[PDB]
């Protein structure tokens, strides 16, 4: 009877919607079903922003067994894509940003997806006028050889530059101005230092030498540092020489009796 | 120097004087030089003075501003000090006499702001600014509050330099035309008049200057004095406690904050002294807190999340434009977004490079310091300016998780801090860095952050001590390994542990959800130990120690020393236990285990072990977990520290949603009549109060101001309804008939019969209407009867509605079950919750509940069954509850329909001939004489059957769950409507109700004045809010706030804290309207105004004004009331035989003399109960007792021989009642504990103690007095009741005027009786 009363009164709520989430809440609080459960959340999904949505959201995302999310679905990503869903625009009344961008942290497991997801929950939950610094630092951590930090500095860019058609507006300047110093020669660099570098490649070791000139020098020491411990095969003697000619032009006075000092006792078989 | 204080006292200021010598300036200066200043403020010589009642008596009364100098005013701080230490009133001298009080006031002001080592020493000025401290905590009094308020108002931001003044205003533009109204009020002054004002207005400012002085004055390493310590701590306190409040804080948050007295106190040597200043770092780490807390000064609500983000990005934007605009080399800091130079880590990295003039400059154009001149360089250090602008910019943590990264249990470092957990020798000249909660808090979160830090830090103190007392009893020694040479009964040695499951942590947080370990412990003691050691359960608190012993094996062990180095006590953590393991490798008919080893798994504090991890990984330290040797076990009943403060840290976490007409009333703060009956707008006009009034008369006299008009006229006419205005003081009054409730004559329901008072009416009315209601109930005012007849009331006229009972020990729930059992409440109702001995005729817990519940079923199936055979259905098979009501709705349904359709739509035969229930009623109608009445039966018949449906229908879930958990789960959830319980009991299990679904409408509390508060506001939050609002609907709170208060085991926590402040007292100490019950129902009248000068309006009831038992005098008594004055006994007054057990020989004797007379004359022995101020005495008295009564057949044993305090709630007849002290006069000076042992005796009380002491005692002369107003020797007529209490005896009157006398007197009795009797008990 209950059977065939919870679906009489969901199809008799067709115009009222008053007493949908209350046999929802009886068939749920009086019957272990996945199928039902689940077409209950799309029911208050069906709401105008978060009523009731958002608690089927969590009654989801809690998962305690696993049968009642594996009844019409099995990916152990859908929890993900509504807790992302539930971090949209909304009018719920904080779950701002904790458990899910927690969860789509510690336990991602999806390239570029749960990323994006937190970049824009921190882009815009309420102002965001500390947690887009909070996004950009995120994508300067974990990039993982992405694009949506670039996206995310691209967002950046947008809000200043619309609210002026004005230090947010220079401010979305010298962002963008950021996103085009961004040119794709640091993926390139990054992608050299990434794969080759286990390698014992000295084409990414003149490549990663090349991406870091004599004018930026620090990276020139971030490339003796790359010429550091980790070895080549059968071609470290170029390398050396490479960064004693730049230090030559450091002065060829500090840091070049020393190098040669240690590469007399580096005379391993690599 | 005493007998030189006392004399002058006797001569100049003593009570118990005639007359005393005229008043001398010169004897305050002497005394003030050669007592208080010479003595170093001798605490002993102080507490004499106050104790002499030298302010009341001679500072305040001859105090005139051509007489006040330095020593007066010293010494009326130093007498304030004194009995604010000692927990006394200090300004009913003042309230007196506030005629000098605004020039004192003024004085005190200019001597704490005078020049460090003048006039007034570093001592005198922390005295001082511990006096202001009290005085800005005493925000109550008018007239302290009429003269601070000068010096804390927004005039005062006339401290604060112009440009941050002007950037207040330009943010503030609402207040700037009030500032400008504030300057036209300086213009009508004249130059004297604005000078005090300017100087009131700038003390603010000018004390946190010559702190910031003083701070600088102590050297980083080379010796200092304690005074600029004990100073710079007081300082930090009184400005802690004016930020915690928000009257004091709304301005003074703006002038601190310009004056960055914190970035000093950070910056200063003083907290970089790891011996000196810890206190101090304690105390300025608590400032900060507050100094960061997230509330609007100016609305006062606290801030959210969002406020918070938008405000540290605002001040970030600020820093970025004025960098940008004025500084190149911050540029690319002026470009980059407020989070990638939001850390400290940034903000270090981008201001720390560039030099001081240029933050200088920056601190200048951030409205922090006066503008750098050109080619001027800074004046301070550029650390002062770095610390400044990076606390300023740098990212902040919110209280939530500061909160929760704090783990449940005191380590090893926290277990022997005596700067937060203080040792019962707390005297109280030093400061303690906790909270105290008086009146006010800031918020929910700061109540809330209070309550949990102070229950941790009190239960620290018990964990201590059992700790020690474990370690010590172990005899830890070394051999270098440790060998235990003794025993311990709660420590066990530890044999294996391992932490066997280290959880991911939830993402955001940084800390493991959930951390396991194995510990396997040797079972090698006593069986008993066994059965002690195998009966701990899930949620025990157990300890792991990892002590490193440093004395040789045999060594002895001294518990006066210190014992963490006398045990190598290294390491102390905290664990609760999940379960004790089995042979099947399960944490657990519990089996029988073999061996003597025991595997227990316990959780392991996920904050705590995860500071332990990261300190390991870090700092390269060892591991913490794999060292512990020992572990600890502690009584369970003293065990629920952890399970407090979780629900502290979860209603923390929650929204906190009480009722909109109590967070304010709650926070201290606004009317505190915004919760009353007549303020509610949801108030009923018409209430149903049938059981409440017997009479008419009795209804009528219940309003003496109420014109009572009824809607009947007819005398036999006057169940009765009161319907209320809102010409107005008019109720109306409507008799009604309770409706027939079946043929059964005994089925009628009961009614009480207690005819209360106007008083108890009021209470009971504010109690049925909705809102707060607080009854203030003398000893036997009949609080359990209005509580009752409320209870009954709301549950009579809201069905619909669930009640709450909550107590605080058993006794209380056992009265109000007994109660209740005499009233119109069906069982099936009623609830009792606990985790005990019954003391009810009947079973309210779970199970007692579920067997009636079965039987009552039972009962409703057999009658169902028979209603069946009565009305000829066929069919022998059982019913159950869904079947009964299947034949309920297809034949009694029906056949009542149809009957009704037949006689209502009507002859009175036909009434009868029509009725379906015949048969089934043949066992038991119908009259014949007017129609409405047998309608009336025959209705009453058919509500009889419609209840027993209901029963089964309610019952049913009897038959859906079989077990019994299940089916208390769905009587407390649903079936009941009222349940009862304790505030330790709801402390623990608060998380399951909310996870179970328990849901209340009413709460009603008794004994609140002995519940922390804590304790009364976890009741408050039981279930959820239901919408978005709280489902409460009326919070009624009964108890005495002039009786005992909450125990607090270490009476530091009270001095220092006032932990033992009840919610009720609390919520009275606002001015919370209460209903004071004024007549008492047990005690003699005598008797009773030795504590009803304390009560408001107590009298007597009528039955002890009249009754006969009441005015008959004790037998072998003259009066019923007396007072015996006993000397030295052998040269000793007060004893002490152990440290803190006193008692005294001779009072103890006596006592137990007049106890062998009263048993010898024909007293009953249980009938009298023996109470003694002190645990020793009682003692005393009980080995005395033993040692001469024995075996003597002609003298039993008394009823109680034990405390006042361990005596609340209880009496006897006759008390015989122990004030041993005679050196001090100590814990009685309490008028609440006074007025408990005054009011514990029924008949008779006969008190021994040094007479004279007491008499000095200022709180308790108006009950002194009057038991002076008799003599103190012993007037007894051994020659004998029925003699009246008035009428002269017609027999021998003996004058003991000793207690030796009285030992004669018994020995010469107890001869002849055992010569002229003799008793055969066996």
């Amino acid at each position: 009877q209950h059977s065939r009363i919870w679906p009489l009164y969901l199809r008799f709520l067709r115009s009222h919607p008053l007493p949908e989430t209350a046999v929802r809440g009886y068939r749920r609080f009086l019957k272990l079903s996945p199928e039902s459960a689940e077409e209950y959340i799309e029911y208050l999904k069906s709401s105008d922003r978060l009523d009731e949505a958002a608690q089927r959201l969590a009654t989801v995302v809690n998962d305690e067994r696993f049968v009642s999310k594996a009844g019409k679905s099995n990916y152990q990503l859908w929890h993900e894509l509504c807790d992302l869903i539930s971090q949209n625009p909304d009018k719920v009344q904080s779950l701002n940003v904790d458990a899910i961008i927690r969860g789509g942290l510690t336990r991602f497991t999806d390239q570029l997806g749960k990323l994006w997801c937190s970049l824009a929950d921190y882009y815009i939950r309420s102002g965001h006028f500390e947690k887009a610094r909070d996004v950009y630092e995120e994508a300067i951590r974990t990039v993982m050889t992405v694009r949506d930090f670039t996206q995310v500095f691209d967002s950046y860019a947008q809000f200043e530059e619309s609210m002026i058609a004005d230090v947010d507006l220079e401010l979305r300047l010298a962002r963008f101005e950021q996103l085009i110093s961004r040119r794709p020669l640091l993926l390139n660099s990054v992608l050299l230092r990434q794969n080759p570098h286990h390698v014992h490649e000295w084409h990414k070791r003149v490549a990663l030498h090349q991406g870091r000139p004599r004018e930026i020098i620090n990276t020139y020491t971030e490339a003796v540092q790359t010429v550091d411990p980790f070895k080549a095969t059968g071609k470290p003697h170029t390398l050396w020489v490479a960064f004693a000619k730049f230090y030559e032009d450091n002065g060829q006075l500090d840091d070049a009796r020393v190098i040669l000092e240690k590469a007399t006792k580096v005379n391993f078989k690599q | 120097n005493a007998e030189f204080v006392t004399q002058l006292a006797c001569k100049y200021w003593a009570p118990h004087i005639k007359k005393k010598s005229p008043f001398d300036i010169k004897v305050i200066e002497d005394i003030y030089e050669k007592e208080i200043v010479k003595s170093r403020f001798a605490i002993r010589k102080i507490m004499l003075l106050e104790f002499s009642q030298y302010l009341e008596n001679y500072l305040w009364m001859n105090y005139s501003p051509e007489v006040s100098s330095k020593a007066y005013l010293m010494s009326i701080c130093c007498m304030v000090n004194e009995k604010f230490r000692e927990n006394v009133p200090a300004w009913e001298i003042f309230k007196k006499k506030p005629d000098h009080f605004p020039f004192f006031f003024k004085h005190i002001l200019k001597a704490a702001l005078a020049e460090t080592d003048g006039e007034f020493s570093l001592h005198e000025q922390t005295v001082l600014l511990l006096f202001l401290d009290h005085c800005f905590n005493s925000l109550e009094v008018d007239l302290i509050r009429s003269q601070v308020q000068q010096l804390i108002s927004l005039p005062m931001w006339m401290g604060l330099q112009l440009a941050r003044l002007e950037l207040e205003l330009k943010k503030t533009p609402k207040l700037r035309k009030f500032w400008n109204l504030i300057k036209k009020n300086d213009e009508k002054m004249d130059p004297e008049a604005r000078e005090q004002a300017y100087q009131e207005r700038r003390f603010l400012s000018q004390l946190i200057q010559k702190f910031i002085s003083v701070l600088k004055s102590v050297p980083l390493s080379e010796p200092v004095t304690m005074d600029k310590v004990h100073y710079c701590e007081r300082f930090i306190e009184l400005m802690i406690d004016l930020e915690a409040l928000l009257p004091t804080r709304r301005w003074f948050n703006t002038i601190l904050d310009d004056s960055h007295l914190l970035v000093h106190c950070y910056l200063s040597n003083l907290v970089r002294r790891e011996e000196d200043g810890h206190l101090f770092s304690q105390l300025l780490d608590m400032l900060k807190f507050y100094t960061g807390f997230e509330i609007n000064d100016q609305t006062g609500n606290a801030l959210t999340e969002n406020e918070m983000t938008t405000i540290h990005y605002d001040r970030i934007t600020s820093l970025q434009r004025a960098a940008f605009a004025h500084f190149p080399e911050l540029y690319d800091f002026a470009l980059s977004n407020v989070a990638e130079v939001d850390t400290r880590e940034s903000l270090v990295k981008f201001f720390g490079p560039l030099s001081s003039n240029t933050l200088h400059q920056v601190a200048s154009y951030l409205c922090l310091l006066p503008t750098l001149p050109k080619n001027e360089d800074t004046t301070f250090d550029k650390e002062f300016l770095l610390e400044l602008l990076v606390s300023r910019h740098e990212r902040r943590i919110s209280q939530i998780q500061q909160l929760n990264q704090m783990p449940l249990y005191p380590t090893e470092k926290i277990i022997w801090d005596e700067n937060i957990v203080p040792t019962e020798y707390y005297s109280g000249e030093g400061c303690l860095a906790l909270p105290k909660l008086n009146l006010q808090f800031l918020t929910l979160h700061d109540y809330l952050l209070r309550n949990f830090n102070l229950f941790r830090l009190e239960s620290t103190y018990e964990i201590r001590q059992d700790i020690e007392d474990s370690v010590s009893r172990m005899k830890p020694w070394q051999s270098g390994g440790v060998v235990f040479g003794g025993w311990a009964r709660m420590a066990q040695p530890i044999v294996a542990f391992t932490v066997v499951e280290v959880a991911k942590p939830n993402i955001g947080e940084n800390w493991p959800t959930r951390v396991r370990a194995d510990v396997t412990i040797n079972l090698n003691v006593r069986d008993h130990i066994k059965d002690e050691w195998e009966g701990l359960r899930k949620h025990d608190v157990c300890f792991l120690i990892t002590v490193r012993p440093t004395k040789p094996y045999g060594t002895k062990f001294d518990r006066r020393r210190p014992f963490i180095e006398q045990v190598g006590l290294v390491y102390v953590r905290g664990c609760e236990i999940q379960g004790m393991l089995d042979d099947k490798g399960r944490v657990i008919p519990r089996p029988n285990l073999r061996g003597e080893s025991r595997t227990f798994r316990v959780f392991l504090d996920p904050n705590q072990y995860q500071q332990d991890m990261t300190n390991t990984i870090q700092n390269g330290a060892e591991d913490v977990y794999e060292t512990f040797n020992i572990i600890m076990r502690r009584k369970p009943k003293e065990n629920n520290f952890k399970a407090v403060l979780e629900t502290i840290r979860n209603l923390m976490n929650t929204d906190c949603v009480v009722p909109d007409w109590l967070h304010d009333i709650i926070l201290g703060y606004g009317d505190p009549s915004s919760a009353h009956y007549s303020k509610m707008p949801n108030q009923i006009a018409t209430l149903d109060f049938n059981d409440t009034f017997l009479s008419i008369e009795h209804l009528k006299a219940s309003f003496p101001g109420h014109n009572v008009k009824v809607t009947v006229e007819d005398p036999a006419l006057q169940p009765f309804r009161i319907t209320f205005p809102v010409e107005a003081k008019t109720l109306i009054v409507e008799p009604h008939v309770i409706p027939n409730r079946g043929p059964y004559p005994y089925n009628q329901p009961k009614r009480n019969t207690i005819q209360f008072t106007h008083t108890q009416i009021e209470a009971i009315r504010a109690g049925m209407q909705p809102g707060l209601t607080m009854v203030v109930g003398p000893p036997g005012t009949g609080k359990t009867d209005v509580a009752v007849q409320i209870i009954s009331n709301i549950y009579h006229n809201f069905p619909e509605q669930r009640t709450l009972i909550v107590t605080h020990s058993n006794q209380a729930l056992n009265q109000l079950f007994e109660k209740i059992m005499a009233l119109d409440i069906d069982e099936r109702h009623l609830l009792r919750l606990g985790h005990e001995e019954l003391e009810t005729e009947k079973d309210f817990s779970r199970y007692g509940r579920v067997n009636y519940v079965l039987a009552r079923r039972i009962e409703l199936l057999e009658e169902v069954k028979r209603l069946q055979k009565s009305l000829g259905v066929p069919g022998d098979a059982s019913y159950t509850c869904e079947t009964a009501g299947y034949f309920f709705l297809y034949q009694v349904m029906s056949r009542w329909e149809e009957y009704i359709s037949k006689v209502k739509n009507p002859d009175v035969t036909e009434v009868s001939t029509f009725f379906p229930f015949h048969e089934y009623f043949a066992n038991a109608i119908f009259k014949g004489r007017s129609y409405e009445e047998d309608m009336e039966i025959a209705e009453g018949c058919f509500r009889h059957i419609k209840k027993i449906f209901t029963q089964l229908e309610e019952f049913r879930a009897s038959e859906l769950l079989r077990s019994g958990l299940d089916r208390s789960k769905y009587l407390l959830v649903k079936e009941a409507k009222i349940i009862a319980m304790t505030c330790t009991h709801a402390a623990l299990k608060r998380h399951d109700l909310v996870k179970l679904g328990f849901k209340y409408d009413n709460i009603l509390m008794e004994e609140a004045a002995q519940i922390l508060e804590i304790e009364t506001f976890i009741p408050l939050l039981l279930q959820n809010p239901q919408d978005g609002f709280s489902r409460l609907k009326r919070w009624i709170m009964i108890g005495d706030h002039h009786q005992l208060p909450p125990v607090i085991k270490n009476m530091a926590f009270q001095k220092y804290s006032n932990m033992e402040q009840s919610l009720f007292t609390r919520f009275v100490r606002v001015g919370v309207p209460t209903v004071d019950l004024d007549a008492q129902g047990r005690a003699r009248a005598s008797l009773c105004n030795l504590y009803n000068w304390r009560y408001k309006n107590l009298g007597n009831l009528p039955h002890v004004q009249l009754l006969p038992e009441f005015s008959t005098a004790n037998a072998g008594l003259l009066y019923d009331f007396q007072l015996i004055n006993v000397e030295d006994f052998q040269g000793v007054g007060e004893s002490e035989p152990n440290p803190y057990f006193y008692q005294n020989l001779g009072e103890a004797e006596y006592v137990v003399a007049l106890f062998m007379y009263m048993c010898l004359l024909g007293y009953p022995a249980d009938k009298i109960s023996i109470l003694t101020t002190y645990n020793g005495q009682k003692h005393l008295i009980r080995d005395i007792i033993n040692r001469r009564c024995g075996n003597n057949p002609l003298i039993g044993r008394p009823n109680k021989v034990t405390t006042v305090d361990r005596f609340q709630g209880q009496q006897n007849d006759y008390i015989l009642l122990s004030l041993v002290r005679t050196r001090a006069v100590g814990h009685l000076r309490d008028v609440r504990r006074l007025v408990v042992a005054m009011s514990r005796a029924r008949l008779g009380l006969y008190i021994f103690a040094r007479v004279s002491l007491f008499q000095n005692c200022f709180e308790l002369t108006p009950a002194f007095s009057q038991l002076t107003a008799r003599p103190l020797h012993l007037h007894i007529i051994p020659t004998e009741t029925t003699r009246k209490n008035g009428e002269r005896p017609s027999h021998e009157v003996q004058i003991i005027k000793n207690m030796p006398q009285m030992a004669n007197f018994v020995y010469n009795m107890y001869m002849h009786l055992i010569q002229t009797t003799h008793h055969y008990h066996q």
